[PDB]
Parts: C-alpha cells; structure tokens; sequence
RNA sequence: CACUAGGGUAACCGGUGACUGGGGCUAAGUCGUAACAAGGUAGCCGUACCGGAAGGUGCGGCUGGAAC
RNA sequence: GCAGUAAACGAUGAUUACUAGGAGUUUGCUCAAGCUUCACAGCGAAAGCGUUAAGUAAUCCACCUGGGGAG
RNA sequence: UACCGUAAGAAACAGCAUCGGCUAACUCCUGCCAGCAGCGAUACGGAGGAUGCGAGCGUUAUCCGGAUUUAUUGGGUUUAAAGGGUGCGUAGGUUGUUCGGUAAGUCAGCGGUGGAGCGCUCAACGUUCAGCCUGCCGUUGAAACUGC
RNA sequence: UCCCAUUAGCUUGUUGGUGAGGUAACGGCUCACAAGGCGACGAUGGGUAGGGGAACUGAGAGGUUUAUCCCCCACACUGGUACUGAGACACGGACCAGACUCCUACGGGAGGCAGCAGUGAGGAAUAUUGGUCAAUGGGCGAGAGCCUGAACCAGCCAAG
C-alpha cells in the first residue's frame, strides 16, 4: 500500500457507488479518528472496531435517506508524492461551508471549523460532502 | 485508419533507401 | 551584551585535511514552482585544533573570521560520534 | 506527469514567430525597388503589381503595390510596411502610398487616408 | 557633513518640499536618512515637524540651510539654548505667543 | 468636443422628446435617411440615447460609468449623470434647455457657493447651492425661462426665488428622475 | 614582473570557390497507373536484391483485410 | 562471432487496493487460481472498455504540444 | 480681475453584404478589394444618405489576457500527437501496523526589518492619514502528521 | 539570482598546516611541508544579460520590461603603472604604450563631443549654438558675497 488513507475514501467511495449498506477496512489510528469524526459529522450511519490478532478492522454502516447516500464525493488532498499544509489563517471552506475538511493539528484531528476556532493549523487530509 | 497516412510514410522511406544505394558501391 | 554569530549543526564529511574539517548541512523545503519538498545540502569548511573528528559526527560550529582562504567556521562541540 | 517528474524536468515554453521578420522589429524600412513585375494569384485570375525592393536592413523581399496606378519604376526608393496578401504565395508586405518617391493614388475621394490622397 | 535640508517633491508651479536629514554629498531629491516633515510656501506656509527628532538632529550636530533654520526658529525648534540648562531647572513657555 | 449639429435627426431616431417639445416630434417622426435589429443594436441605442440627451462623449461616458462601478451599479451611474453642472441648472428652470445651460455654465454667468465654476461637467454633490452671477441676474434671457416657467416638480430642487440661488436636497433614486433609460443595457454593454 | 610589438603552430567564429546534389511552392507540358472497392496481383511493417517512374520479388510479422 | 531492427501490437508500462451479472474452458478441489466473448454502475467524442477496465483511487518511470521540411 | 463689439476667427477621420452599429443610384464586369466566411458585386470606383469616434481618426510594429496553446492551482498518451522491444538494476522518488524519545519539515505566540480627507475654478494630477506588510531574521512554546 | 550535457571531469598557490612579510584590516594577499579541494543538488567550458523597487498587465497563479523616477554596481578613445589626497574606475590631473584625427614649417606640438547646447552622417524616427541663479540643493568664504548647462523656467515637437 502506499496512501492508506486515499484507500479508505476509496473504498467508501466504491461501496456508495455500488450501493452497499457496510463497508469493511483494514483498521489505523488515523482512519479511526476520521470516522469518528465523520459519524459525529453526521456522513454515516454508525460504525464499529473490532480488534482482532491482526492490526484490527473498522466496520462502517452507511447512512442513506429514505436511495441517495448521505455522502456526494470524498477527495484526497496531502498525498505522499505531494504534501499539503495550510495554517488556521489560510485553510479552505468546502462546499462554501456546507461540506467539511479534516485536517489533522497539533491539537489532534478534527475539522476547518473546529481549528479555525482554536487558531491552528496543520495536515489538510480530505475533503468531504 | 484512414490509409492514406501511412502512405506518406512508405513514400519517403523510399527516397531514403533509394538515395543511399546510389553511392553505396560509389567510393 | 554581545551580538550572536550564526550557529550551524551538522554532519562531519571529510577529515582527511590537517586542523580543518568538512560538515555536511542537510534539510528539506519546499519547492517554489510545485510545492513539493525536496533535500538540499551544504558543505561548511570549520576550523578544529585537533583532528578527534572522525568520518560522521553530529556537531555544532560557529561563524568567524577568515582563517584561511575557504575556512570561516570554527568547531564548538560534538553531539554525537 | 508526476510532481518528482515536473521537479526534475520542469515545462518548456516556446517563442512565437513574428509574422514580419525582414522588418527587424521596426514599424516601416526604407528600400529601393531592386524589380517591378506582375504576379498571377493563386480563384482570382488578376495581374497583382508587386516591386522586389532591397532593405536597408541587408534584406530583399516582395511588396505589394495597392490602389490603381502606379508611377513607381526600377531604382525607385520606397517606403515598406507588414501587411500580407491572402491569394498570393510570397508578397508579405506593402508599399505606402505618398511617402518618399511612392505618389498618392489620383482621383481618389474616399480612403483616402489609406492611398496617400490629400483633400480636393 | 549631515544636513537638514529641503527636497523638491512637487508639481511644475507648485513647489512641496520635504524636510529630511540627509548626508551633504547626496542629491537634492535622491538618498535621505529620515523624512523629519513637510514644507509648503504657496499657503498662507503650513509647516509639518517632528519637533523631538529635529531637537535630536540638531543635538548630535546635522547643520541646517538657511531656509530650514527659518523653518526651525519657528515651531520654536531652537529652543536649545533654554534647554541647555542654563542655571534653571525649570521650562518656560513661549509658543502661546 | 460638442455635437453643435441637427437636434431633430436625432429626436426623430430615437422617438421620445430627449430635447424639449418640436413639431417634427408628430410630423414625420422617423428614423432619418432616405432609406428609413439585434440586441447589439437597441444596447447601442440606448447608450446613444443617454450620451445625446446628456450631452456627454464617449470617454467621459466611459469614465463615469468605471467610477460608478468603483463607488446598483447602472442605478448610480443615472444620478452621476444627473449630479453636472449644466443638468442641474438646466433642471432648477434657470435656462430652457440642456444646450442652453450648458452655454450659460460656460460663460460667466453661474457661481457655485459664491464662486464662478465654468466648466460645465463639475459634479454637484449635495448640500451645495448653485446661484446665478450676482452681475447677470438683470438679462432679458435670463429670467423668462426661470419665471413664469416655475415647473418645481422635482423634490431635490430647493429654488428661494428670493435670492435667485438653488440647492440640492439629495441625489434623487432612480425612480423619480424622468429619463426613459434602461441602466441593465448600458451595463450589460459595457460589462 | 608585464602593456605592447614579432615569428610559428594550433583552435573557434566567419566569407568566397571550377564543379556537384536535396527540399518547398507555382505552373502543369510529358510518361505510365502505385494507393482508395477483393482498386482489378489484399494492404501495411522490417530487411535484402533489382528497375525510366510510381514500384517488383524473396523471407518473417500484423489486420489498421476480404472473402470464405 | 557481429549487428540491435519490426504492424518487436492488446497499436493499451510496472505495482497495490476496491466495485454487477450471464455463456464456456483448463488445473488444483462446491471453492480458488488462469484462459475468451455478451454485458450494471461508471468511463468515452464515438466505435467501444467493463473484475484480464479504457471504472474508483495512491507511488514511480517513459512520452506528446498543428502539418510538411524530417527522423 | 475689469472694460468695447462682434457669432464674429475655429471639424476631421474611419466604415455601411455576415460576424457589427450603418443603404438607394450610377461605373466596371478586367481594373480591384479583403481579418475570416470570400465578393469577381445590398463587398470594386464615384455620387447621395447612414453609423462610429471626435482635435482626432485610421495603417504598421512590439507586449499581455482570453489560450487550459506547458495545464502545481489547471491537459493528456487503444483508434486524433503521445507507453521505451522486454527485463535486471545504480543514483533518486515513495513507504503496512504499533510503543516511546527528539524537534529537521509542520503549527502557534512575541519582537526587529522592509478608503477617508485637503489643494489644483473641475479633472488628470499634487498631498496627508487611516490602512497591508501576508517577504526575511531573531526568540519562545505545541507534538496530530512527514522525517530521524 | 539566464540558456547549452550536439558543454563530464576541473584545478597545481589549487586545499590545508608552520613561519615571515605586507595591508586600515583577516586572508595564498605574497614568499620559503602535506598533499588536497570542487563536481549529475551540474564543477569546468561556451553564448547572452548591468541588478532591484518601480511601471505595464493577469480573479489568482503570475508574467513582461527597466520609457520617466529612486537605490546599488561598472565606466570616461583602448590598455598598464601609479601619484596627490580623509577618500580615486581620478568626468573638465599625470607618465608610457597603441588606433585615429588636427596644426606646423618640418625643428616641433595638440584632441577623445558616454556634461549642456549647434552641425553632419546612420535611421521609420526624437527639439534652442535660449534666460536666471529669483526658489531648492551644492562648493568656497567671519560675513557681505562669488560660482553653479545641477536646478528653476521659457522655446520646439499630434501629443501621452
Ligand atoms: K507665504
Ligand atoms: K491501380
Ligand atoms: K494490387
Ligand atoms: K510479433
Ligand atoms: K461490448
Ligand atoms: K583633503
Ligand atoms: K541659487
Ligand atoms: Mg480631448
Ligand atoms: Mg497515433
Ligand atoms: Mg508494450
């Protein structure tokens, strides 16, 4: 693997478009924080780790109205061939405010919003709508 | 795929192959 | 109340010079056009009174006045062999 | 291409031609009229005035004659601006009409800023 | 030597001078060490001055023109002479008259 | 420059009384030439149509409309043309026409807050008065057309007959100044 | 010691030259018909030999080919 | 022993992860490798590609910038 | 600033068949014109009208943007130009998961440095203050991510 | 902080040490052991540019160009050496060597127009052999003052 984070919004990019109700990865620390912020942001449904003798694994059920996904498009931004780092005075509005960012600080990880509130920068990992 | 392009082609490697022959025994 | 010479931690690269080394400077920017970050290197020429410094060492040297033709730092102290 | 391609490569931007090159980047030259002849166009069917003139900037080339009567002749020093014909292979500039020995077009009443014609 | 001087910083018929400390051998409207005020003379003349930096200039021993020493006599710049303390302490006020 | 030509040619081009009342307005209301359209064309039209009836040329057009832009765009431009010099004194009723106005403001004959402005594009702005010479207030010319007139009808325009000065309340909003001109065209054109 | 001046060999940058060969465009005068249809011997790529000319043939490959 | 070229072609570089169905076939045993044609989403200018992608993404390399002149 | 006596001394240039705003008649039927579709005439030359701009109007020369026609922002490579004949491999570029250190990249703080008026009778233009310094350097802290 | 690899090795006071001399001052700056140093992060060699803020122009990314203006650098027909000076590439100072041009009275001497203005040529193309130190700024002078082709002005030029 070379950006495991471009291979998770891959692979809930793939299992939106083909219309699944859960989606199975290869857990991290990072990509754990990422859906929790995700959930907390309200882009699915529930998730759910499960620490096995391997690295462990994320289980992510999808959040659909009653049959559009919650979810328009995810984009990586800082991949390894070409890092992005943007500080709390420069970071970008996605969606022009109606999607968000996850950017990864020195205070931890969270979103645009979050950081701009406490005057920080850092790691501008995706964009998500 | 239209054909005539290659023709172009064929056409002046003729000349070429054809302009060295005429000196190649020619010392 | 003095002022503050530039201060430079390096990598010794040559020693084979007598009472002079060679320290290597290394870190990586971003590149103006693209953005990317790539490595750059220096080479100082600093000024030790003994040669104790061996191929690769982690040391510091300061700035000072021409001591040679191409010598202008002086070792100060070795962080690490 | 990749960003460590681009890095060690870089973009390569080419230089456009200019469309009058024996100018020298100068608006006008002055020339003699080395020949004066007639030119054929390459759907027309005329008999276009063309004068060879030799620059003074070491250069000879093709101008046009416009309007309709010329007192222009061989060894005639005259003016040459841009300016290209469409039907015609070669001629890529003209010859200004009322400047140094080039006389205006006579009875000319509209355009006349275009032939060298004075007010009547 | 340093100097107080006025620069030509105007338009043809309207002349605007700029009072600055500059060295004696730069040229009129060229190098300047500090912009120290403003000169008009078409008006009925508005001075601009910076009253401690002029006092400082004049310490350390810039000589004005004779024009800028005028400029300097008004705004009561050459006030020197009562701050020298000579056998006083205290600060009159002279610039209600 | 001035246009100093045929005023009907361009009232029978453009339809309405742009300069004031004519026979020819219902006689032979037409086009001229012997011989007489895209958006381009009625844009044009209406750009013409404001530049005639203002007496304005096409630079200072063009640099009052980039100033309105600096400071709705094609709302304002309407009240920077109406904001001059020989406009205003042609709307307090001093002098009969536009053309007459701004010859008036030309000549010494018009002061701007005791002093004599003679150009005729200087902008009012408001809380200005605009008085007519106190050496030209006896003309035979100079009163026909302000007394006897005394339309008053523009609720910007305090007259004071009394001392044969004017003032200007306010830059009047785009509904109430009475000029058929549709500001979305120009600004469209020249956007 | 070197500014020059002098001879000589070596470079690079340039002109000209008995004679001898490509290319572009305009005319189209001549000679054939190579390709486009199975273009009347399917076409093309490489290579070698041979012809006024487009080309022909041998060996291998391809379909960007019919037809079976 | 030289030479180093081809319609040396899938006219489609290598690696990794993910995403629908039908018809056959070979080997290891209903399952996993491989082998070829119809064909969802998607992609494409279209012909078409479609788990052996020309779909979704990441890493590095090679190459292009109108046609002749001209490889 | 003021006084007489007078509209008296003061308007050109380009283009009107499509793109584009602006059309009758006479010539020529080569002479010609053109930025393109081209016409050789609602396209050539004149006459009458029209339309732009206006003390200017056109022609030529040079440089930018539209052009993403070098594409980091922001292009592509089956058939339009474009995958090396195929591998092995040096320098270089990239690096699964996790626990700690450090502080090179990164982030933050603190210092140093580098529109509103007024006057031109109006305007170009002069001039002043609010306003960027967001480039560089020094000095303190943070540790999510990259590096060690 | 520009292109060229149809520019791959360069350097022999070149790299360092000891000592001495010299300089306003450190130093191969110079003079009497070890051998090095610099290069695919482009040494070396070749071609072309004075460099910045400005100015113009793009939403931005930026880019173009130094016409006026300001800051730094280099230069004064071409080279070499210095001298005097607080300070010199010495712009209205030398000496010598090279072009070139001018005058003598053949024994001998002069100029460098990259300061401001006439004229000629080159070119498509760019002006008066003008006035004043009244203002600003310089030099000298105790001051008065003297000088200032800097500068203020005026004249000419479709002229932005
Ligand atoms: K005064
Ligand atoms: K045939
Ligand atoms: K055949
Ligand atoms: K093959
Ligand atoms: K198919
Ligand atoms: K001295
Ligand atoms: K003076
Ligand atoms: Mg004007
Ligand atoms: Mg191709
Ligand atoms: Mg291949």
């Amino acid at each position: 693997m070379t950006d495991p984070i471009a291979d998770y919004l891959t692979r809930l990019r793939n299992a939106i478009m083909a219309g699944h109700r859960v989606v199975s990865v290869p857990a991290s620390n990072i990509k754990k924080e990422i859906t929790k912020i995700l959930f907390d942001k309200g882009y699915i449904l529930n998730y759910k780790f499960e620490e096995n003798d391997s690295q462990g694994i994320i289980k992510v059920a999808l959040k659909y109205d009653l049959k559009v996904n919650a979810i328009k498009k995810l984009k990586r931004v800082s991949r390894p061939g070409l890092r992005k780092y943007v500080g709390y005075r420069d970071m970008p509005r996605v969606l022009n405010g109606l999607g968000i960012a996850i950017v990864s600080t020195p205070r931890g990880v969270m979103t645009d919003k979050e950081a701009r509130e406490l005057k920080v920068g850092g790691e501008v990992l995706c964009y998500v709508y | 795929p239209n054909g005539k392009k290659r023709k172009r082609h064929k056409m002046a490697t003729h000349k070429r192959k054809k302009r060295l022959k005429k000196n190649r025994h020619k010392k | 109340e003095r002022n503050l010479r530039k201060e430079r931690v390096g990598v010794v690269s040559s020693n084979k010079m007598d009472k002079t080394i060679t320290v290597a400077v290394k870190w990586k920017e971003k590149h103006p056009i693209y953005g990317k970050f790539v490595n750059k290197t220096k080479k100082y020429h600093a000024h030790d009174e003994k040669n104790e410094c061996g191929i690769g060492d982690t040391v510091r040297i300061m700035e000072t006045r021409p001591l040679s033709r191409t010598k202008r730092w002086r070792l100060t102290e070795i962080i690490e062999r | 291409p990749t960003i460590q391609q681009l890095v060690r490569k870089g973009r390569e931007s080419f230089a456009d031609k200019s469309k009058s090159p024996a100018l020298n980047s100068c608006p006008q030259r002055r020339g003699v009229c080395v020949r004066v002849y007639t030119t054929t166009p390459k759907p027309n069917s005329a008999m276009r005035k063309v004068a060879r003139v030799r620059l003074t900037n070491s250069k000879e080339v093709n101008a046009y004659i416009p309007g309709e009567g010329h007192n222009l002749q061989e060894h005639s020093i005259v003016l040459v601006r841009g300016g290209r014909v469409k039907d015609l292979p070669g001629v890529r500039y003209h010859i200004v009409r009322g400047t140094l020995d080039t006389a205006g077009v006579n009875g000319r009443t509209q355009r006349r800023s275009k032939y060298g014609a004075k007010r009547p | 030597a340093t100097k107080i001087r006025l620069q030509r910083h105007g338009r043809k018929g309207y002349a605007f001078y700029k009072i600055v400390v500059a060295d004696s051998r730069a040229p009129r409207d060229g190098k300047f060490i500090e912009r120290i005020g403003s000169y008009n003379p078409n008006t009925n003349a508005t001075i601009d001055l910076n009253f401690e930096r002029a006092l400082y200039w004049i310490g350390v021993g810039a000589q004005p023109t004779d024009t800028a020493r005028n400029i300097l006599s008004r705004e009561g710049v050459l006030m020197m002479k009562h701050l020298l303390g000579g056998v006083k302490k205290g600060a009159f006020d002279q610039a209600a008259a | 420059a001035r246009y100093t030509g045929p005023k009907s040619k361009i009232a029978r081009k453009f339809g309405d009384p742009i300069f004031g009342a004519d026979k020819v307005l219902s006689k032979k209301n037409y086009p001229p030439g012997q011989h007489g359209t895209s958006e381009y064309g009625l844009q044009l039209r209406e750009k013409q149509k404001a530049k005639y009836t203002y007496g304005v040329l096409e630079k200072q057009f063009r640099h009052l409309f980039h100033r309105a832009q600096r400071a709705v765009t094609g709302e304002l431009l309407i009240q920077f043309l109406e904001a001059r010099l020989d406009n205003v004194v042609f709307r307090l009723g001093i002098a009969p026409t536009r053309s007459a106005a701004r010859q008036l403001v030309s000549h010494r004959h018009i002061t701007v807050d005791g002093s004599v402005v003679n150009i005729p594009s200087y902008s009012v702005k408001p809380g200005q008065v605009i008085g007519v010479r106190e050496r030209s207030k006896s003309l035979e010319v100079i009163a026909d057309a302000l007394t006897g007139f005394n339309h008053s009808k523009y609720p910007w325009m305090e007259w004071d007959q009394s001392s044969l000065s004017g003032k200007l309340l306010h830059m009047p909003d785009r509904t109430d100044i009475p000029e058929n001109i549709k500001e979305q065209l120009i600004v469209e054109l020249y956007s």
